[PDB]
């Protein structure tokens, strides 16, 4: 017997981890307005000037300010490389069998690219579903960033797979990009599947 | 033998709290008597801690409500987070608890931080003391910052002063330790 309705049992996490004085997001400044502030300091043109480089910015109608690109699977264990390539269509991931071993430690390639402005605080959130029941709630801070050109590269922290002597079933995983503004990138919906073998 | 680790150490704190002398005092050793910058310029330096050398990278920071957009740029990748706040001015101490902190938890969740009282020289002076038993506030003393500090779950609180360099060196030799420090994951997907 793999899984019953003891999945609510299973949200021994949840939410009662916020307990902070809250953050506080930042005015909606803009970085042409941040290079107007104090033209003056000397010392401030250069503090600007290594955190939001110089020059190179492309499209700007059909391109947004934020792209992801894809999301990959880090880890030194499984064979086959695994990827979701967010760009274009996303409903393919509806119907998917990404398997994860069972115990493997692994970190998440998050690959973005910032266009026009500031990008700030951007998170990761992703929901863990099984049987229609979330039973996970899960925030990666990627952080604020500047446009330009080369992609960006963001990985999460080791973490370490569930142990399927119980559930090693097949989940529906709800994720999201946004941030600080409360914009949403991006939204999309893919299914997992943890197993006892790599591809068995 | 080993490659040599770098260290990523990002200071905080409320504008004029001494960020930026604390820097040139601790990489030149001369405190800066004419000029001081708003921003001291992103500098590395080896640093040596038991027995191994660490290249590390200094970080000021534009504390201005102007720049709450600007300044989080600098936080990804970080190694260890110096949140400041001068001991002669409450109005800084208590912004720690308000803006800063929560600021660089927001950031950077497992990122380790201390508190950090500058101008420690001040604790004892005619007329800093003077203004301030005035308006009902006196020198923040080792004991109350290590509260808010443990309170705010810091690695730990240290304080010197840019101007008599007493604990400097401490200071980053404690920032350095503080970043060696392995995580903790405590984020127990199992159930
Ligand atoms: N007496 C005294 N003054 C200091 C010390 N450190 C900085 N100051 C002075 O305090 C003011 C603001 O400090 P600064 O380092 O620029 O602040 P920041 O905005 O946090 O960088 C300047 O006038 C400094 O000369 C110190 O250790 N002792
Ligand atoms: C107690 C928790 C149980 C029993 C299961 C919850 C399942 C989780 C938490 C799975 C996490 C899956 C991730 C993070 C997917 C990563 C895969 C890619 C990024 C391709
Ligand atoms: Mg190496
Ligand atoms: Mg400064």
């Amino acid at each position: 017997e793999p899984t019953a309705e003891q999945l609510a049992q299973i949200a021994a996490e949840n939410e009662e981890d916020e307990h902070s004085v809250n953050y506080k997001p930042p005015a909606q400044k803009s970085i042409q307005e941040i290079q107007e502030l104090d033209k003056d300091d000397e010392s401030l043109r250069k503090y600007k000037e290594a955190l939001l480089g110089r020059v190179a910015v492309s499209a700007d109608p059909n391109v947004p300010n934020v792209v992801v690109t894809r999301l990959t699977l880090v880890c030194s264990t499984a064979p086959g490389p695994l990827e979701l390539d967010l760009t274009g269509d996303l409903e393919s991931f509806k119907k998917q069998s990404f398997v994860l071993k069972e115990g493997v430690e692994y970190r998440i390639k998050i690959s973005f690219r910032v266009n026009r402005e500031i990008v700030s605080g951007m998170k990761y959130i992703q929901h863990t579903y099984r049987k229609g029941v979330k039973i996970d709630k899960t925030d990666y801070m990627v952080g604020s960033y500047g446009p330009r050109a080369e992609e960006y590269e963001f990985l999460t922290p080791m973490e370490e797979a569930p142990k399927g002597m119980l559930a090693r079933g097949s989940y529906n995983i709800k994720s999201r990009f946004t941030d600080d503004d409360r914009t949403d990138h991006l939204s999309w919906e893919w299914n997992l599947t943890i197993k006892k073998e790599w591809k068995d | 033998g080993s490659h040599m680790q770098t260290i990523k150490c990002v200071v905080v704190g409320d504008g004029a709290v001494g960020k930026t002398c604390l820097l040139i005092s601790y990489t030149t050793n001369k405190f800066p008597s004419e000029y001081v910058p708003t921003v001291f310029d992103n500098y590395a330096v080896t640093v040596m801690i038991g027995g191994e050398p660490y290249t590390l990278g200094l970080f000021d920071t534009a504390g201005q409500e102007d720049y709450d957009r600007l300044r989080p740029l600098s936080y990804p990748q970080t190694d260890v987070f110096l949140v400041c706040f001068s001991v002669v001015s409450p109005s800084s101490f208590e912004n720690v608890k308000e803006k800063w902190v929560p600021e660089i938890t927001h950031h950077c969740p497992k990122t380790p931080f201390l508190l950090v009282g500058t101008q420690i020289d001040l604790r004892d002076d005619p007329s800093t003391i003077e203004k301030l038993a005035k308006n009902k506030q006196k020198p923040i003393t080792p004991e109350t910052a290590e509260k808010l500090a443990r309170d705010l779950k810091a690695v730990k609180y240290v304080e010197c002063s840019a101007l008599t360099q007493k604990g400097l060196k401490n200071v980053f030799d404690e920032a350095i330790l503080a970043a060696l420090e392995p995580p903790e994951p405590k984020k127990s997907r199992r159930c």
